[PDB]
């Protein structure tokens, strides 16, 4: 891409936790109901319009999940941020949490690091809010999130964007609409475009 | 160890400037998957049915909450159908060559609204749009 501002972002955390699937809802605007655990690792790019341009996160959407992989400490190098995922359900990947902090902050010093209790959709925290101390040291940050609700779901990203640009007042801005392409469809197979749009039609919406 | 100039503020330019709104309104955005043949979620937010103040021509903008990417960018056509989904009064389905991933992409799009007022003035609005366009 040709923002000249970008990020190498890691995004770490226990196996079914919503990482990918968080970086998915960032990604196409869907939520994958199902849990398809990550293979090593995805890169997939992530690009905000800020009042001081556009600016590219580099997304290591890694597995959690020990088995998959090898040299993670290697996914990790020249990381200059970081999201560690856990499962505000599930208290196990909160406890775990220290770990992907001090597995991280020893393969890069100085990078900023945000805590996401993704899930809080979900009816009954077992981990609440006010538990979380994690943040407490400088360059750190929390935020209850939810990639089914999209609760929170910008902020991890306008944080870091505000850390690593260097403004606190950094704003995400209106993607610009640029005019689409003066390309209208073949009406030839105009008389095919119905019934799939028919299935379309022949299908509930969910809820 | 070399430090970085803090860049420049640019204008925000949205790219509507250009146009006039001739309607605005949150609303859900979905689009079919060809393959699971089920729908997908493709975004929250404001649509919005832009006219180009010069061209005349008229086009259905969305942007997703928070996020602020477009979600939906696709000239109305005449050739259009909105149709609703099931006896949903609330939702209306549609094909579009649409370009919010910078694409011009084939899609088949369910739009569903809080209210079924809403509903009706979309429905409205959008064959509104296409009584200026034959
Ligand atoms: N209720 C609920 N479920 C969620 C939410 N976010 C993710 N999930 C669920 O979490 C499951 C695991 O998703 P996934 O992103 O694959 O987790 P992961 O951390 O990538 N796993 P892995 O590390 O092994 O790749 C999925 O079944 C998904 O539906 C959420 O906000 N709410
Ligand atoms: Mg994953």
């Amino acid at each position: 891409g040709e923002p000249q501002v970008q990020f190498k972002l890691v995004l770490v955390g226990d196996g079914g936790t919503g990482k990918t699937t968080f970086v998915k809802r960032h990604l196409t605007g869907e939520f994958e109901k199902k849990a398809v655990a990550t293979l090593g690792v995805e890169v997939h790019p992530l690009v905000f319009h800020t009042n001081r341009g556009p600016i590219k996160f580099n997304v290591w959407d890694t597995a959690g999940q020990e088995k998959f992989g090898g040299l993670r400490d290697g996914y990790y190098i020249q990381a200059q941020c970081a999201i560690i995922m856990f499962d505000v359900t599930s208290r196990v990947t909160y406890k775990n949490v220290p770990n992907w902090h001090r597995d991280l902050v020893r393969v890069c010093e100085n990078i900023p690091i945000v805590l996401c209790g993704n899930k809080v959709d979900i009816k009954d925290r077992k981990v609440k809010a006010k538990s979380i101390v994690f943040h407490r040291k400088k360059n750190l940050q929390y935020y209850d999130i939810s990639a089914k609700s999209n609760y929170n779901f910008e902020k991890p990203f306008l944080w870091l964007a505000r850390k690593l640009i260097g403004d606190p007042n950094l704003e995400f801005v209106a993607m610009p609409a640029l005019a689409p392409p003066e390309v209208v469809m073949d009406p030839a197979l105009a008389a095919q475009y119905e019934h799939d749009l028919e299935v379309a039609q022949t299908t509930a919406l969910p809820d | 160890e070399p430090v970085v100039p803090l860049p420049d503020k640019i204008e925000v330019k949205t790219g509507e400037e250009d146009e006039e709104e001739f309607f605005c309104n949150r609303a859900k955005l979905f689009r079919f998957d060809v393959e699971s043949k089920e729908w997908k979620e493709r975004g929250i937010g404001n649509v919005k049915i832009l006219r180009h103040k010069t061209s005349g021509k008229i086009r259905l903008l969305m942007r997703r909450e928070q996020v602020l990417k477009i979600c939906a960018n696709h000239y109305i056509s005449p050739d259009m159908k909105l149709t609703p989904n099931a006896g949903s009064d609330r939702s209306f389905v549609w094909h579009a060559l649409d370009y919010a991933d910078e694409l011009p992409k084939p899609e088949q799009l369910a739009i569903r609204f809080k209210t079924p007022e809403e509903a009706a003035l979309f429905k409205c609005k959008f064959e509104e749009a296409q009584s200026i366009l034959k």
